[PDB]
């Protein structure tokens, strides 16, 4: 399963394009609105979903890990919460890496801008052309310097890791997105609102205190 | 007379239709100014996504039409329609269980829609007065498109029924 | 022959040693920018 | 610097190598290869979306100095529009009981009336953008859909080829600023509702306070 | 993935290749390569222990079933009898032994009479495994008897016979360190399973294994 012809498609049962012929990972046969009818245009998606994946697991971990630590009594942060944690430049004394007064101590946002731009200007530019790390092969699976451990060494067992990857992405990119629309509706935290849910699923939903007044 | 070269553009004398606007399918107006369907493939699945949403837009027009119209002649607004269910049919004596029992059976009627398929006929229903009404019901699907667009539009802006509206403007 | 990846070593993983480091020095790892 | 051929400067500098699309050569004015969602895979794509910027960068051009040029008259004394020196509440003054009129003075237009504007405009775009699509008229061009020259060139100045290509290569470039900084005057008056200039002015008075990040917390969700 | 042949799965990952003893050709169902003690180079004991881990399974998993279930009834009232340890001494109270709460379906009293009838039964059932053969028409084989024990016939083609047979090791297996979990918790914390499990839901943090540590500490 998961290549070849007959791999599990986007309906099960009730399933084609023919540019979807089952060889790229992640392959689910889902293109209906057509695209990805041009191969150039289907590699520059493929890679594009590629980097988005990455950046969504990302995200979503470092969304969760702050409001989980401080709402455990494990630490005590600025601002716990992911879309208020912004903000905690402008505080007295500025941003504490885990509360820490010495640990980061950041006080100006200009400083920080001009850093990040520089730092992630220069590492994309490496990224896309070749630089200190390696030199470009494989637009999105480099290897070598970027993996040590070695796990991406059997082709088999390379798939494998290559439909996982993308599987994980895709839901870290769903989840994002409803952090962002709770976050826009509620108000609050992911977890408090994990938490509010938990205490009364029956009675604390979306429909119950939401639907009604969202029109 | 829709089809072929002599068929009526978006811009009347002017004509200057694509290359690939060979005024073969129905509704062929010759209005492609960014290009979006030079690939056949693309085009073709542009087609089968307007039609849906011509019959889609057309139910949505006539259901949000409706309720308030009945209720003029004896919440009424089309988009406070939801809310009423925290629902009597017609005035006449749980959400996750009618959710479940509308997901599947969507589920269910679509997958067996996917597996002509634009143009089944047979169970669901000359051939010139059949392209004839393929073309009306393009027409009139893009006519409900921009009526559904205006619709929410004034809900949005206005927070009143269309038909409100329109009675205010009159 | 598990759990690792088989993989000189200098200071950056695509970088090339000084013509003046030889790599001959104990703790010779081509660094001199 | 060449702006055309295989040696031309490029969207990443010296980045920039491995990321340029092969099916943009550097032919066409403007080109710099930045094309990394694969937009323009088809050559008929490519002409549409070049039509299509050529003609925004034009329009954004015009519209610049359009939302500019009152707010210089009146801050030098020149005019008096009152509140309507600003972009976007000069369509607010067609409902004032004066009524709209050019420069101030009552004696040049003075309409109170916007259905008769509205309908004017609606036919002359009517006949104009339709002549355009076209692609001839009543009018001299060189036939060419997108630089008909002649009659759209009374000066002439794009006669030879060269001057031409970097004249094409100019407009280009003025007209993606441009359109840059239109879309900066629509987030500032979206954001902060104050007038460019008013806020050119306040950011120059305390460059460290009056930013951006100032109106950071401005969109923030409450429970 | 594989379980036979020497290209099957193992018991320590890309690190088994160097502790697979040369005796562990996975001819067997649950061969795993795991022998560090060299326990079964012997081939009769090899059989003589697989006949005994499976046997161990067996009742394992249904150890693990008879204290799991009856838990859940209480559909049914017990009250000190709910817990699996606690159940033993049932029979010693003067109301019978109330099956699903009815006080009309054993009604034992004496412990006498039903542990001599379980000895002899059992005795008889064990001695005819042992012998192999009697009243009972079998495929022959001890390990897998078959025939009157399969009244299914799920056990017909060789195949998915070898692959039930490397299922049913691994499910006992897991029953078995299920029951060793089960023992040592009853010793340690003197709850039902059910209450350990609802008691670490509750809090993890604190309701864990390490929060009776010093419960026997030696005290002078
Ligand atoms: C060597 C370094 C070098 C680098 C790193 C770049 C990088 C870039 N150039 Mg290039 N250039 C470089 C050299 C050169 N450029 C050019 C000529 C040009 C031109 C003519 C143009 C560019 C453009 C661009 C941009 C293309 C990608 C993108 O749109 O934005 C990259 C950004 C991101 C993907 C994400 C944004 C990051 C940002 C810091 C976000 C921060 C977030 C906020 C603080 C808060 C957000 C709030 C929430 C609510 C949203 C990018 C900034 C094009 C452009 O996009 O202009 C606008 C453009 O038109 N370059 C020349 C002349 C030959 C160069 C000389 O060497
Ligand atoms: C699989 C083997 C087997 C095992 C491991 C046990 C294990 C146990 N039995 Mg059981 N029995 C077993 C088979 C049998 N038992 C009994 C009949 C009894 C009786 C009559 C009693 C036990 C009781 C007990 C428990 C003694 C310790 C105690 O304080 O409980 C913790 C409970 C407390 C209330 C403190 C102990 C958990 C005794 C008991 O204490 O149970 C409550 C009890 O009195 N067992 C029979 C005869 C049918 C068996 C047949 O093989
Ligand atoms: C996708 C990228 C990503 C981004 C942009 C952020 C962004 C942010 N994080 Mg999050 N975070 C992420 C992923 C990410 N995180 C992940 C994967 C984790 C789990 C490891 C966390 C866990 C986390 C913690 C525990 C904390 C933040 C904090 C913050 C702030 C950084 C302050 C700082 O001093 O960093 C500068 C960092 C470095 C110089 C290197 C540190 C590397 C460590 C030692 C490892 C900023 C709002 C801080 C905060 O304000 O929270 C409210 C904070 O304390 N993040
Ligand atoms: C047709 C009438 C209609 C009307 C009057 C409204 C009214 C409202 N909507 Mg709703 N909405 C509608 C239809 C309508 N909606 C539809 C068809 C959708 C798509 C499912 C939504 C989805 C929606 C979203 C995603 C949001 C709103 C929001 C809002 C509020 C915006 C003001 C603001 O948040 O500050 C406003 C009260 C905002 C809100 O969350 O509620 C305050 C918000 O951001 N609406
Ligand atoms: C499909 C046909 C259609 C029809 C018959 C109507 C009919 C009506 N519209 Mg709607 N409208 C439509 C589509 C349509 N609209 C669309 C596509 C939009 C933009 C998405 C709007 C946006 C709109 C606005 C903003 C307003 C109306 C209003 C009105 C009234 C007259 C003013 C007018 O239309 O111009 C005004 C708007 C247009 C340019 C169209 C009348 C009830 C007025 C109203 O609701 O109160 C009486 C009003 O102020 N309409
Ligand atoms: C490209 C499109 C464009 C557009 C749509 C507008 C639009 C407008 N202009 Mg601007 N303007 C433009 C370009 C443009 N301008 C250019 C290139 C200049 C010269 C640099 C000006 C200089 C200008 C002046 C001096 C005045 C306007 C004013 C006006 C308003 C109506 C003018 C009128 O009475 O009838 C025509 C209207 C908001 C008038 C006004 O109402 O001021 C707010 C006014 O007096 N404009
Ligand atoms: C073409 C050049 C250009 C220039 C010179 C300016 C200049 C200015 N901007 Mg504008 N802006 C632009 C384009 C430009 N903008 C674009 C494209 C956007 C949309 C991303 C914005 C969105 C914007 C916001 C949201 C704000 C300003 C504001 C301002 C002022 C402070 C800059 C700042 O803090 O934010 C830095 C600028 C950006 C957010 C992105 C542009 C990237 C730069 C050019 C690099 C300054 C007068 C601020 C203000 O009003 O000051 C009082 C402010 O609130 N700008
Ligand atoms: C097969 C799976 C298994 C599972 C799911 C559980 C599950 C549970 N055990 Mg049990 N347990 C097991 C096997 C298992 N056990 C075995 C084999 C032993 C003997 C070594 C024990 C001995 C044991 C003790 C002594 C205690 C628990 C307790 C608990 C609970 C807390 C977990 C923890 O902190 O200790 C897990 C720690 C272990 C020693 C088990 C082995 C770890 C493997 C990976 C499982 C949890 C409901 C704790 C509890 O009841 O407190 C509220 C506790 O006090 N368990
Ligand atoms: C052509 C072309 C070409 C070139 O090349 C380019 C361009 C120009 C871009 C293009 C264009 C395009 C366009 C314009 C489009 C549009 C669309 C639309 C509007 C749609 C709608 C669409 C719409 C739609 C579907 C709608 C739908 C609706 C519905 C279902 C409804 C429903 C309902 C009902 C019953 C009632 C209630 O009470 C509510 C509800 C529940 C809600
Ligand atoms: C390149 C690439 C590549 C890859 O592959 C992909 C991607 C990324 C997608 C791409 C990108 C793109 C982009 C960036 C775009 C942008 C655009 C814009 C910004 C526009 C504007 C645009 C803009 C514009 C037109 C503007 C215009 C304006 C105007 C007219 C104005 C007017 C006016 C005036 C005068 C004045 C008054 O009082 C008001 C008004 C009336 C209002």
């Amino acid at each position: 399963e998961f290549y070849g012809p007959d791999r599990v498609k986007f309906l099960g049962p009730f399933s084609t394009p023919s540019y979807l012929k089952g060889e790229y990972p992640g392959d689910y046969g889902w293109d209906t609105a057509g695209l990805s009818a041009d191969p150039e245009t289907f590699a520059r998606y493929r890679e594009l979903e590629v980097i988005h994946a990455r950046w969504a697991m990302l995200g979503a971990l470092g969304c969760v890990t702050p409001e989980l630590l401080q709402r455990n009594g494990a630490a005590n942060f600025g601002e716990a919460v992911w879309f208020k944690a912004g903000a905690q430049i402008f505080q007295e004394g500025g941003l504490d890496y885990l509360g820490n007064p010495n640990l980061v101590h950041a006080q100006s946002i200009v400083a920080i801008l001009l850093t990040q731009v520089v730092l992630m200007g220069l590492i994309e530019g490496y990224r896309v052309n070749g630089g200190p790390a390696g030199e470009v092969v494989d637009p999105i699976y480099p290897g070598e310097a970027f993996d040590p451990l070695g796990l991406a060494d059997d082709p088999d067992t390379l798939a494998e890791l290559k439909v996982k990857e993308i599987k994980n992405g895709r839901l870290a990119m769903v989840s994002m997105f409803g952090f962002f629309i709770q976050a826009i509706v509620t108000g609050k935290g992911p977890v408090q609102n994990l938490s509010d849910h938990l205490a009364s699923p029956s009675t604390d939903n979306f429909y119950s205190l939401y639907a009604k007044t969202l029109a | 007379e829709w089809y072929g070269p002599n068929r009526p553009q978006f811009l009347g004398p002017f004509s200057n239709p694509p290359s690939y606007l060979k005024g073969e399918f129905p509704g062929d107006y010759g209005w492609d100014t960014a290009g979006l369907s030079a690939d056949p493939e693309t085009f073709a699945r542009y087609r089968e996504l307007e039609v849906i949403h011509a019959r889609w837009a057309m139910l949505g027009a006539l259901g949000c039409v409706t309720p308030e119209l009945l209720q003029r002649n004896g919440e009424a607004v089309w988009f406070k329609a939801g809310a009423q269910i925290f629902l009597d049919y017609l005035g006449n004596p749980s959400i996750v269980a009618i959710l479940l029992t509308q997901l599947v059976l969507m589920g269910l009627i679509e997958g067996y829609r996917v597996n002509d398929a634009l143009y089944p006929g047979e169970a669901f229903d000359d051939p010139d007065t059949f392209a004839e009404l393929k073309v009306k019901e393009l027409k009139n699907g893009r006519l409900a498109m921009v009526s559904m667009l205006g619709f929410g539009v004034q809900g949005l802006i206005t927070r009143k029924g269309p038909i409100e509206n329109l009675a205010d403007h009159l | 022959g598990a759990g690792y990846r088989q993989y000189d070593a200098l200071w950056l993983p695509n970088t090339e040693r000084p013509a003046w480091l030889d790599g001959s020095l104990p703790g010779d790892r081509g660094f001199d920018p | 610097v060449e702006f055309y051929g295989p040696d031309r400067a490029k969207w990443l500098g010296p980045f920039s190598e491995g990321s340029v699309p092969s099916y943009l050569k550097g032919e066409f004015p403007g080109d710099y290869g930045w094309d990394t969602a694969g937009l323009s895979a088809d050559p008929e794509t490519f002409a549409r979306y070049r039509e299509i910027e050529v003609i925004h960068a034009r329009w954004a051009m015009l519209g610049a100095l359009g939302c500019l040029t009152p707010e210089l008259l009146q801050n030098n004394g020149a005019a008096d529009f009152g509140e309507a020196a600003v972009w976007f509440k000069a369509g607010a003054s067609i409902f004032n009981e004066d009524g709209l009129n050019y420069l101030g003075n009552p004696s040049l237009i003075h309409a109170q009336s916007i259905v008769a504007v509205l309908l004017t405009q609606l036919v002359i775009m009517g006949a104009a953008e339709a002549y355009r699509y076209s692609g001839e008229g009543p009018v001299e061009t060189s036939g060419d859909s997108l630089y008909p020259g002649g009659f759209f060139d009374p000066l002439g100045l794009a006669d030879d080829p060269d001057t031409l290509a970097e004249l094409k290569v100019k407009e280009i470039k003025n007209g993606r600023l441009a359109m840059f900084s239109m879309f900066g005057f629509f987030v500032q008056g979206l954001v902060t509702g104050k007038s460019p200039l008013e806020n050119l002015a306040d950011h120059l008075a305390e460059p460290s306070v009056n930013n951006g990040f100032a109106s950071a917390t401005k969109f923030l969700p409450l429970p």
